[PDB]
């Protein structure tokens, strides 16, 4: 009845050090379409995140595409938390510039 | 541009 | 080449928080082009691509129209469903719909759509004949027999077949810079080791459009299907997406492994190997 949602936390454009760019969260697979997303970095919650209209794929699951502008550095740190009914507790994914 | 209104047929 | 237009209504129950919302997105491709909420402060129909900028006030009205009206009838069809399948009035459901037009290489109807589904689960759906459905279960059923006695397939098929093909051929002249333009991905492969005897090879595909892609991995010419990790493409968010596949293999083989890659904008498939 329900399913829970994919993660995947990157940038828009190549990670490079000082240069703003693009931080994205992209929940999908979801069901169903109710689900909290927040961009956080160094563990605080991102003032004006923007998101996509919700949508379905052919399974119907839902997906979403949550954004802000950012300034990749060597210390900040940003992540994706995401809570879903399907979720225990708010699940964490850190953004891996490899990934 | 979407499916016109039509009859307005509810499930 | 081919082209689709899509348009997909997500209409969601909550009781105790206000009356169902109804949310209504229309794709050309994988390019979104408008956007109807009824939850928004004023609810009204949204450009959310530059070529549709320029469609007349006539256009935006009759839009709204049809999505406030289906905002009332979804609402109708919820609390019918919800009796379907004798359900109490305390839970949340959503209704979703999807339905739209595709078109061959040439222009011309390849075949229409139009599928419901009921809390994720495929209720009913117009078959390919664009004539008769196929109703899920005996809760389907009921709407089916509502629609055949409102020629509701006729409807559709008229729709389909006109409407639908009309204004997708439009859409496509007016935004054929960019729905007729196939950005071909950007690629290469990445070297992580994970010990001291095997290592990650992961090909990268960036900034292409449509999303469709074909990326695969193979040893000494042989798919490693079973062996790869292929994410689900995702969104850059400038209209392209991304996609990479993966793959762990033994430090000192990674030239046995080639990543192939498919996609509309090349000019000729891709063979990619790792470049220390």
């Amino acid at each position: 009845i329900q399913r829970t949602p994919k993660i995947q936390v990157y940038s828009r454009h190549p990670a490079e050090n000082g240069k703003s760019n693009f931080l994205n969260c992209y929940v999908s697979g979801f069901h169903p379409s109710d689900i909290e997303v927040d961009l956080l970095k160094n563990g605080e919650r991102i003032e004006k995140v923007e998101h996509s209209d919700l949508s379905f794929s052919k399974d119907w699951s839902f997906y979403l595409l949550y954004y802000t502008e950012f300034t990749p550095t060597e210390k900040d740190e940003y992540a994706c938390r995401v809570n879903h009914v399907t979720l225990s507790q708010p699940k964490i994914v850190k953004w891996d510039r490899d990934m | 541009e979407p499916l016109p209104q039509g009859q307005l047929t509810a499930y | 080449g081919s082209h689709s237009m899509r348009y997909f209504y997500t209409a969601m129950s909550r009781p105790g928080r206000g009356e169902p919302r109804f949310i209504a997105v229309g794709y050309v491709d994988d390019t979104q082009f408008v956007r109807f909420d009824s939850d928004a402060a004023s609810p009204r129909t949204e450009p959310r691509a530059p070529w549709i900028e320029q469609e007349g006030p006539e256009y935006w009205d009759r839009n709204t129209q049809i999505f406030k009206t289906n905002t009332q009838t979804y609402r109708e069809s919820l609390r019918n469903l919800r009796g379907y399948y004798n359900q109490s009035e305390a839970g949340s459901h959503i209704i979703q719909r999807m339905y739209g037009c595709d078109l061959g290489p040439d222009g011309r109807l390849l075949r229409g759509h139009d599928q419901s589904a009921y809390d994720g689960k495929d209720y009913i759906a117009l078959n390919e004949d664009l004539s008769s459905w196929t109703a899920a279960d005996t809760a389907a059923q009921i709407t089916q027999r509502k629609w055949e006695a409102a020629r509701v397939a006729e409807q559709l098929r008229a729709y389909l077949e006109g409407l639908c093909v009309e204004w997708l051929r439009r859409y496509l002249e007016n935004g054929k810079e960019t729905l007729q333009r196939a950005d071909p991905p950007k690629t290469h492969v990445t070297h992580h080791p994970v010990s001291d005897h095997e290592a990650t090879l992961r090909c990268w595909a960036l900034g292409f459009y449509p999303a469709e892609i074909t990326l695969t991995w193979q040893r000494d010419g042989e798919d490693q299907t079973q062996d790869t990790e292929l994410v689900e493409t995702r969104p850059a968010g400038d209209r392209t997406f991304q996609k990479w596949a993966a793959v762990v293999v033994p430090s000192g083989e990674e030239q046995r492994y080639t990543c192939h890659v498919q996609h509309e904008g090349l000019p000729k498939p891709l063979t990619l190997r790792w470049e220390p």
